[PDB]
């Protein structure tokens, strides 16, 4: 289909008021678990030496 | 840790360079005179217990 039809018109009512479209978000990684996944990381990189 | 890599450094580093006595003769002393005392001390100061 070439188009995406919606209803217009309810019966006990005027036209649907049709809000602007919203979205589930997509999920994220908050940048806190990005940072902390970083620093552990770097952490066990620094401490990984035998000299 | 942070730290504790530098002090892993540092031991390493130290340990690749050890240290130990040279008795050497006096100003006056005979050119073979301290021979005998740094070859006993040689011969203590070599098993495992000195160097731990």
């Amino acid at each position: 289909y070439p188009y995406y039809l919606l209803n217009r018109t309810d019966e006990n009512s005027g036209d649907l008021p049709t809000q602007p479209l919203a979205y589930y978000e997509n999920p994220e990684v908050p940048q806190a678990n990005a940072y902390m996944l970083e620093a552990a990381t770097s952490a066990v990189k620094e401490v990984a030496t035998l000299g | 840790d942070v730290v504790r890599p530098v002090v892993r450094k540092l031991v390493s580093e130290m340990r690749q360079n050890p240290i130990d006595v040279l008795y050497r003769p006096k100003d006056g002393a005979r050119p073979d005179a301290a021979d005998v005392l740094m070859g006993m001390y040689r011969t203590d100061m070599r098993h495992n217990t000195a160097k731990i």
